[PDB]
């Protein structure tokens, strides 16, 4: 039931022990916390990637859309990077163009 | 043996007498429990399963023509693969107390013959049987009948 | 060191006899090479483009040495597809590999080798994402085999081979991945499941009908994604327990 | 004379021998022949010639090359299966095309367990499939399925009935990939599955006649057939787990907490040991879920005393305490939620004082609380939270 | 000192050993035998039973007498109790989250020569046999001569706060001490094998953020080639060193 | 004294130990011998229960020593772990009480956001 | 919209147990200034990290309640096994970034060999 809630009781559990009011305790306590947070957390991925397998093969548009989207911000990256690279280039240009003189 | 060894000969004498308990039982009653308190608060599976673990080329049966459900159990399988489906029967009988006894397989050489592929089947799968080691299993049987099928398709 | 007694020709032999030509053509087929081997990893960057290709050349140089960097990640898995880096020598005539699994191996000068060695690294970290990715989704692993003898006889390099299983038992998947043939990958549907096998007489129990079984094999063309470890977490998800 | 020695470096003592031979017909053209050659002043023991299946790759030669260093490792497994008597089936083709198993039909039953537990195992054990795995190729892993579980848990482990569990065994770098050692602990795993089998099977056998108490005190919450982990409290929070070590053949019993609501420990860790004695004396779980219920309480108010007060722990339902060295008391806890406190250095036989002495002088504090040292009895677990500061 | 406490927590466990066990021959013997199916089966259970019990009674006396030769206010050691609970259970949790990280993608150089320098300085305060001289002959890129003992000569050489390549040289061996002599080989096979595995170190220990613990790391895998030609290979005959577990091991033989 | 004190009482526990045993023995073969066909002299006997009570009383004696002992041990070894004297105790309190702050605020956070 | 919506839901639940294992972290490295920088790091944790649970819960909402009319076809029984003007824009953007890699390439070559003749340069002249 909400998968959400038991990830977040676990979550609370995980800090269960020291928020409150000898080693092999400890030890076997944050075994069992964190493998069935890890688990939880793995199975929620697997239901998001689920939903995205369920939706790519049936709605195959939102996901061209989000090509387009991607393409085009690799090409604003490069146009910037390409940019502060000229202006780093045109830097050392003028440097070099003041030295070699007599 | 140092510390202990009294109560050790004491038990070592009292052994085999028929009231022995009762005696044990008095001297060490009270005071434990005064101390401690009160007390306390067909077929068989193996050839089942080597079934169920075949490859999906085997269609394994059981055998109700011959004389069988005495001694020991019969079965013809199959041959389904791409490979060849030369005489699909190979009878096997595989012994009680399967551990042991390694199945033997009834030989029928008057299907085998009048053909040359299957007399080379028949050769080398008796050859391969023969270099087989002691205490063979039925997957074995199966798997060295299916490798010397392969191997007569590959020489001719 | 003739007052501290040097060695016969260790801090001495010939102490400096050479020829301009010599350095001279030594210090050309070191640049030869270096050109070779950039082209190289820039048409495999160009024509093959599924899991990766990376390369960071070195700042300082020598005459007769340079060095890169290779990395073979996947296109958005990039933290976790980072079993496989190489440290390129390319030498006066000999170009030395360095791969992260302590494995050195000296090639040559000639483009074929590095290209066929690159096909198989990127062959191996086909396998490599696969078992990475089953350690996160907590997928169970089965079988990992490196350089898998069953088969096919392979090309230049040599085939991987990973199995692993479904978190919820029946489930499980098989990935076989080669320069040559390659992706080639079957689900492991289960018994009582597929209502295709033939059933037996000998089994007269509902027990044994839960364990995994016929084998199915899956098309990994005509799927969706775009890298291979898309398609195998989209497989994974289709396979997993539906939460929806 | 013409040939190579290509030693396996991971699986040693197996040398291929790869001969080049010139063909009469093409002088510019060579032919190899393949054998496998075994050592033990190198002593060769037998030799055998596999003879069936750019242009510098020799693609036979790799393939055998890692046909030989995939298969070797499995032969000595197999010779070891054998030399245990251990039924197994021949190394075999997984469906999966490329791969090698070795498929256990029947185990070793067991030494020190019951007969009907053992033909209880011996018909849920559906596989017990080993494969091989791992960087150097070294790793095994054997993947028993069982069937008709006992008893689920609150985790997601109520699917179909059959349990998949995995047992994986990495020898050390020297003593080969194929010896002894992992099949010596592959049986030991056996066994304490076995011997946690029994109480898994009395316990399931006593789920449909429980006292009604225990049923909403204790809750069962994972089955890993290795490991029981219960888990008691009025907010679940406390946790016991229950698991059989071989080393000591003894079992072992590991307390936590796991839920958001408890105090700073298990509560049970002063009495930790004499648990651990009391099941490995009387195996049965229902006995320490009864004796924790009967427990919990008391000791929810002995542990919160200053740390002055020392808190001895005697047999169970038998916690000592002492204020200082001269005072003591003693808390027998009993069913039907009762403590009968003592005199404490009072000896329970002819009236002298023990080695403490300093007989507590009031003594009627603990009746109003509500010789002289005979019994102070009838908390009902009230007086034993109010009586630690008045006293 | 530790080495007490450690004795005084393994006594406690002995005595209440010692009690147990007297406790279980007097409760065992109590019961009596069993039945056992046959007369010689339960003859032997029970006296098998009962010299197992008497041993441990034996063997729980002896480690006592072994052991004994060995060895506003409240508030503030609650507060301590509790520190040590946390750095205990935030370092336990710490390390099974981040072995096991959901992490799949990012996508949702320059630096100080001052500050390398200092870490560098940092990182020869500890290691007391190892000494990196630190110099810089061409641009910001840093290149370390690190001395391990009269073993390596190791080169580093750094672009920035990362490391490039590496080339171990014997200690007989000249670096040529001046312009660094960062193109060479040490003309013996088994120092070109350490610069090999050398920088297998290097692309195995890549922390993709943080650029200090990877050059500790690697220092104190160096650090471990300090014992060669004196170390077993531990499944080999009489020059590799594992990651995560510093045992010595050759390069032939396996790892 | 602690570690004076276990010596004094480890001769005192195996005599405890041998006399029980004995008299353990004594009893089992004077009952055997009356519940089987055997005389036996009434004799002083000697009562099995007052001897395990005896060894069970030193039992808990060496315990309570060695249970003292490192409880003093471990508390001055973290005391150690941990210009005025007052303002020196005063600022170590200062610490603890605003470690316990950190750590009241993160539970009540944690525990306010969800459960 | 709804296959980013779950994508999104997926990159939530990949950060939040990255950000509780940075949490774990800081919880380790406090020891006993620097401690109200720590105090105020893990409020603004706790802060990020509530948020996160509130996104991840509006976009399983969203995700669940959503559930279109092309779901009729349960899962297994959608693997293949063996027995208009949109692509106009993706082929001229394809086109596009084609031609700037191949101008990038040649930057790159440009810049690769003038740091080697560069580097050359300045061994040799030692």
């Amino acid at each position: 039931s909400t998968l959400v809630d038991e990830l977040e009781s676990s979550f609370e559990a995980c800090f269960a022990s020291l928020v409150s009011q000898d080693q092999e305790e400890i030890r076997t306590g944050v075994d069992q916390c964190i493998q069935k947070f890890l688990d939880i957390a793995r199975q929620t991925e697997c239901f998001f990637l689920q939903k995205r397998l369920q939706l790519s093969v049936q709605k195959p548009e939102q996901v061209i859309k989000e090509d387009v989207s991607e393409l085009r911000n690799e090409l604003q990256r490069k146009d910037a990077l390409v940019q502060k690279h000229l202006t780093k280039l045109r830097h050392w240009q003028q440097v070099l163009e003041d030295i070699n003189v007599q | 043996q140092y510390l202990c060894q009294p109560l050790l000969d004491a038990v070592l004498a009292n052994i085999r007498s028929p009231v022995f308990n009762h005696s044990l039982y008095r001297t060490f009653v009270p005071a434990m429990t005064a101390i401690h308190g009160p007390p306390i608060t067909s077929i068989p599976s193996v050839l089942q399963g080597e079934v169920a673990r075949l490859d999906p080329k085997f269609l394994v049966n059981l055998d109700p023509s011959h004389c069988s459900n005495n001694g020991t159990v019969h079965l013809i399988c199959k041959l389904d693969d791409k490979d060849l489906p030369s005489v699909p029967p190979l009878e096997l009988s595989v012994p009680a107390d399967y551990p042991a006894q390694s199945p033997l397989w009834i030989d029928r050489q008057w299907q085998y013959d009048a053909n040359p592929f299957l007399q080379s089947v028949h050769r080398c799968m008796t050859s391969r049987l023969l270099q087989l080691p002691d205490k063979h299993s039925v997957t074995a049987l199966l798997n060295t009948w299916a490798q010397s099928v392969h191997q007569a398709c590959l020489s001719a | 060191s003739g007052p501290q007694a040097f060695d016969k020709n260790e801090i001495n032999s010939l102490q400096s006899s050479e020829g301009l030509l010599e350095k001279i053509i030594k210090q050309a087929k070191h640049i030869f090479l270096r050109s070779r081997a950039a082209a190289t990893i820039d048409s495999l960057a160009s024509r093959i483009e599924d899991p990766q290709i990376q390369a960071h050349w070195s700042n300082i140089n020598d005459v007769y040495e340079s060095s890169v960097k290779v990395l073979i990640t996947s296109q958005g898995y990039e933290q976790i597809c980072k079993s496989i880096q190489l440290q390129l020598n390319i030498g006066v005539e000999q170009i030395r590999v360095v791969h992260r699994d302590g494995r050195v191996i000296t090639l040559s000068y000639q483009e074929q080798e590095l290209q066929d060695f690159l096909l198989s690294q990127m062959s191996q970290h086909q396998v490599h994402a696969v078992q990475q990715l089953a350690k996160v989704m907590g997928w169970q692993v089965l079988s990992f085999s490196n350089h898998v003898g069953l088969g096919p006889i392979e090309s230049i390099g040599n085939a991987s081979a990973i199995t692993v299983a479904s978190p919820s038992g029946d489930y499980a998947i098989s990935v076989r991945n080669g320069p040559e043939s390659g992706s080639k990958i079957m689900v492991q549907f289960p018994r009582n499941q597929c209502k295709d096998l033939p059933k037996s007489d000998v089994l007269q129990d509902n027990k044994w009908s839960h364990l995994r079984g016929p084998f199915k094999e899956v098309q990994w063309n005509k799927m969706e994604g775009r890298n291979f470890v898309y398609k195998m977490e989209l497989l994974m998800s289709a396979l997993s327990p539906c939460l929806l | 004379k013409n040939k190579l020695f290509i030693k396996l470096t991971r699986l040693p003592q197996y040398y291929i021998v790869v001969e080049m031979l010139e063909v009469p017909n093409k002088p510019t053209q060579l032919s190899y022949k393949y054998y496998f050659m075994s050592v033990n002043p190198a002593m060769a023991l037998l030799l055998q010639q596999f003879k069936e299946n750019m242009c510098a790759f020799n693609k036979v030669l790799a393939h055998f090359v890692a046909m030989c260093d995939t298969n070797m490792p499995f032969v000595g497994l197999r010779l070891e299966l054998s030399n245990l008597e251990i039924p197994h089936q021949g190394v075999q083709v997984e469906g999966d095309g490329f791969s090698h198993a070795i498929r256990l039909l029947k185990i070793p039953p067991c030494k020190g367990i019951t007969e009907e537990t053992q033909k209880a195992l011996d018909r849920s054990l559906l596989d017990c499939t080993f494969r091989l795995q791992g960087r150097n190729n070294r790793t095994w892993v054997a993947e028993l399925v069982f069937a008709n579980c006992p008893l689920n848990g609150t985790s997601t482990r109520e699917q179909g009935p059959s349990r998949h569990v995995y047992l994986t065994y990495e020898n050390l770098l020297s003593e080969p990939v194929g010896g002894r050692k992992v099949v010596e602990m592959f049986l030991n795993d056996w066994n304490s599955i076995a011997r946690l089998y029994e109480c898994v099977l009395e316990f399931a056998r006593s789920l449909p006649d429980i006292p009604a108490h225990l049923n909403i005190f204790s809750e069962v919450r994972v089955y890993n057939y290795r490991k029981l982990i219960l888990c008691y409290g009025t907010t679940k929070g406390s946790s016991i787990s229950i698991q059989w070590n071989s080393i000591h053949q003894k079992f072992h019993i590991s307390l936590g907490t796991v839920g958001p609501n408890s105090g700073c420990s298990n509560c049970h860790n002063t009495i930790l040991h004499q648990l651990q004695e009391m099941f490995n004396k009387t195996p049965n779980v229902v006995q320490l879920l009864q004796v924790l219920f009967d427990t919990q309480a008391p000791l929810n108010a002995i542990n919160k005393l200053p740390t002055c007060f020392s808190i001895l722990p005697q047999s169970s339902t038998h916690i000592r305490l002492a204020f200082r060295n001269m005072y003591c008391i003693d808390i027998y806890c009993r069913s039907r939620g009762v403590v009968a406190i003592r005199d404490g250095a009072y000896s329970l036989f002819d009236n002298s004082k023990l080695v403490e002495g300093f007989y507590p002088a009031p003594g009627l504090k603990t009746f109003l609380n509500m010789p002289g040292l005979v019994p102070g009895l009838a908390g009902s677990y009230l007086c034993s939270p109010l009586e630690r500061f008045l006293g | 000192v530790s080495v007490n406490l450690e004795a005084f927590s393994q006594a406690i466990s002995a005595i209440q050993a010692l009690r147990s066990s007297v406790s279980r021959v007097f409760d065992c013997l109590k019961d009596g035998m069993r039945n056992k199916e046959t007369l010689e089966g339960r003859e032997k259970a029970f006296i098998a039973h009962f010299q197992d019990n008497l041993h441990s009674v034996n063997r729980d006396l002896n480690e006592l007498e072994r052991l004994s030769n060995l060895v506003l206010y409240s508030q503030l050691l609650q507060a301590y109790k509790w520190s040590n609970k946390l750095q205990y259970h935030a370092g336990l949790a710490s390390g099974l989250l981040n072995q096991q990280s959901l992490k799949r993608s990012a996508n949702q150089l320059v630096l100080p020569p001052q500050y390398v320098d200092d870490v560098i300085s940092r990182i020869d305060r500890m290691f007391p046999e190892m000494s990196i001289h630190l110099s810089r002959p061409n641009g910001t890129s840093a290149m370390l001569l690190v001395t391990l003992g009269k073993v390596l000569k190791v080169i580093v050489v750094m672009r920035s706060l990362f490391i490039d390549r590496t080339i171990v040289k014997g200690y007989n061996e000249n670096v040529y001490t001046e312009d660094l002599d960062i193109w060479s080989k040490s003309n013996y096979q088994v120092f070109q094998k350490v610069t090999d595995h050398a920088t297998t170190a290097l692309l195995h220990y890549q922390l993709p953020q943080m650029p200090d613990v990877v050059v500790r790391s690697f220092m104190t895998w160096l650090r471990s080639y300090i014992k060669l030609f004196q170390a077993p290979c531990q499944r080999c005959g009489k020059t590799w060193r594992d990651f995560r577990t510093l045992e010595a091991f050759h390069d032939t033989c396996r790892q | 004294d602690p570690v004076q004190r276990y010596k004094m009482l480890i001769p005192q526990l195996k005599e405890s130990l041998q006399t029980l045993m004995k008299v353990a023995a004594q009893n089992l073969i004077q009952n055997t011998n009356i519940d089987n066909g055997q005389k036996s002299s009434d004799g002083p006997i000697q009562r099995f229960d007052k001897c395990l009570e005896e060894f069970y009383a030193l039992c808990d004696q060496l315990e309570l020593c060695l249970r003292l002992a490192h409880e003093c041990l471990s508390q001055s070894c973290d005391s150690a772990k941990h210009l005025p004297y007052p303002q020196y105790l005063a600022v170590i309190k200062a610490q603890i009480s605003c470690a316990k702050d950190i750590h009241t605020a993160l539970l009540d956070c944690a525990n306010k956001v969800t459960g | 919209n709804t296959a980013s919506l779950c994508r999104i839901g997926q990159e939530t639940v990949q950060d939040i147990v990255y950000r509780t294992m940075e949490i774990f972290q800081l919880l380790r490295n406090m020891q006993l200034g620097t401690y109200q920088d720590r105090l105020t790091k893990l409020q603004d944790n706790l802060r990020q990290l509530s948020v996160l649970f509130r996104k991840l819960r509006l976009v399983y909402d969203k995700c669940n309640e959503n559930c279109g009319g092309m779901d009729p076809i349960p899962v297994e029984q959608l693997i293949p096994y063996v027995e208009s003007e949109e692509r106009r824009e993706i082929a001229e953007v394809n086109k596009k970034l084609k031609q700037k890699n191949q101008q990038l390439k040649q930057i790159m070559d440009q810049l690769r060999n003038l740091i080697w003749d560069i580097n050359a340069m300045l061994a040799m002249r030692n």
